[PDB]
């Protein structure tokens, strides 16, 4: 099927000084946000009417309690052990955890953490594994976490039991949005000159969903190998934006066309002529 | 480590003077997460601006989308202004409808 195939939660915890920590959190299907997090109360914000998947209101409130208690508890402990771990302020910790459905029906779970914008730890087969970039600090951290009642068993249950249930349930609940096809618009412009006697031909494609798209400059049936694709960039409405540019001689533009192919446009390729 | 931000400015739809559109500023690839982003119309801060909740990529670098409804005109200049700890001064990226 099309659209997302993975669910994850993220954490960004910013430690300014011993007094001041802040945590930002959210839930995602691939790239699409489906939960927010109100930091001060420690509660979830459900961004879509199906963001609870097939879970009961009770199981959802219990998961929010787990994450609330984790976030405040973690922030407090970090602050209390910052001296021992020789931390210098300010510093920033990140986390990601979740699961992903593979083409054969297999669901693979993951958890990773970061410090200083570098790998710090991961969970591999139910254990805390320190990353090389985290050094002796990450070793200390993984040697310490096993001393806390219920932490490692809770992480195990959430990753390997709860997350796969949630993921299949929410991909099914949101399928009308998640597998919808939305057709792009496209248009041409002349970009900043790339040099004397040269033109930059720009083909813009905006408002497509899902994300995979194909865009090429052409001279009839011939692909122009000089096509440069930009980054796929987000619009705010669950669609994307992309440009494809071709640097061409000032007399060579005529006969050139931009061709767009997309899952929403089967039998309906967009072809746009420069002249 | 630290990472300076990439800044990309673009309209949602082709620009047509006097027609309502959405102006986007996508700021990405940066670390740490603290950042200040304003959209500007003729050098002055736009007040109504929406942004995404913080997210990050596989390499742990952050990204945000800032956006507002706007109406392009022939005279009016629009731009995104970013400040970050990694920049010795604020970076300003102009909107150009032909890029
Ligand atoms: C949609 C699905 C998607 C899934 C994908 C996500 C998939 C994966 C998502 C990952 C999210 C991880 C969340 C796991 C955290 C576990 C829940 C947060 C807690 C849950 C409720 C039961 C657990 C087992 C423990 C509880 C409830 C607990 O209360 O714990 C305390 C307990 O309440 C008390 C008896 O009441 O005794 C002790 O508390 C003392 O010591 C604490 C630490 O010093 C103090 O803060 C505390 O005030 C103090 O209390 S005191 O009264 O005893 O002094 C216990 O100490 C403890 O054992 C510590 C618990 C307190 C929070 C400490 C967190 C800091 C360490 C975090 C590092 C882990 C990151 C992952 C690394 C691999
Ligand atoms: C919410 O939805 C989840 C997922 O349910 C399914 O997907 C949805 C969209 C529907 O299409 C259902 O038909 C699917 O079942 C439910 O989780 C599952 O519950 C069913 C019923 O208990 C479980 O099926 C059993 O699985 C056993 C063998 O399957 C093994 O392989 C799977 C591969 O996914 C593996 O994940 C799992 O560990 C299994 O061991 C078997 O003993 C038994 O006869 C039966 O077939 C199914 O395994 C569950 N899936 C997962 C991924 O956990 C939830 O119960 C539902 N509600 C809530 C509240 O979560
Ligand atoms: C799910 C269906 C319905 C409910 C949805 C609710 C979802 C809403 C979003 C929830 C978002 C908030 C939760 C965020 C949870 C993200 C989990 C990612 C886990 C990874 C983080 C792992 C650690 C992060 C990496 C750790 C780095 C540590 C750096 C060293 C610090 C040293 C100073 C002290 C250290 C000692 C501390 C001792 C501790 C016991
Ligand atoms: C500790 O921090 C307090 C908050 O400072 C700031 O707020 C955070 C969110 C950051 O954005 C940071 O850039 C700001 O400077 C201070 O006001 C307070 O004085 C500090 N206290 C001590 C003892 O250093």
């Amino acid at each position: 099927f099309q659209g997302p195939t993975s669910f994850h939660v993220i954490q960004t915890s910013s430690f300014t000084n011993s007094t001041w920590a802040q945590t930002q959190g959210s839930g995602w299907l691939d790239d699409l946000q489906i939960h927010g997090w109100d930091s001060d109360s420690g509660t979830a914000i459900f961004l879509k009417p199906w963001s609870k998947g097939n879970f009961s209101d009770k199981e959802v409130a219990e998961l929010e309690e787990i994450f609330r208690v984790y976030i405040f508890g973690f922030a407090r402990e970090v602050q209390d052990f910052a001296g021992d771990f020789q931390m210098k302020y300010p510093f920033e910790i990140q986390g990601i955890a979740g699961c992903e459905l593979h083409s054969g029906g297999a669901i693979v779970s993951f958890l990773r953490g970061a410090l200083g914008g570098l790998d710090f730890l991961s969970v591999k087969n139910a254990s805390c594994v320190p990353s090389p970039e985290g050094g002796s600090r990450a070793q200390k951290f993984c040697a310490l976490i096993i001393q806390y009642q219920g932490i490692m068993e809770t992480v195990r249950i959430l990753l390997y039991e709860t997350c796969p249930r949630y993921l299949l349930g929410v991909l099914n609940a949101g399928k009308a949005d998640l597998q919808r096809q939305v057709k792009p618009e496209a248009w041409l412009s002349s970009g900043p000159s790339p040099g004397p006697g040269r033109l930059q031909l720009v083909c813009h494609v905006s408002g497509f969903y899902p994300k995979p798209v194909w865009v090429m400059w052409m001279r009839g049936e011939q692909e122009q190998q000089g096509t440069q694709l930009g980054d796929i960039l987000p619009n705010a409405n669950w669609t994307w934006y992309l440009r494809a540019t071709l640097d061409v001689a000032d007399g060579e533009a005529a006969g050139l066309s931009c061709r767009v192919k997309h899952s929403s446009l089967e039998g309906q390729d967009i072809i746009l002529y420069w002249r | 480590i630290q990472r300076t931000p990439k800044i990309q400015v673009y309209s949602r739809h082709p620009a047509e003077n006097g027609k309502s559109n959405f102006l986007n500023c996508y700021v990405s690839g940066f670390h740490p997460s603290d950042i200040e982003v304003d959209l500007l119309k003729n050098g002055e801060r736009i007040e109504k601006v929406e942004h995404s909740d913080l997210s990050f990529s596989k390499d742990w670098s952050f990204y945000l989308l800032y956006y507002t409804e706007f109406t392009p005109t022939e005279k009016d200049e629009y731009a995104c202004r970013v400040n970050h700890v990694t920049l010795s001064q604020p970076k300003i990226v102009k909107w150009d409808r032909d890029m």
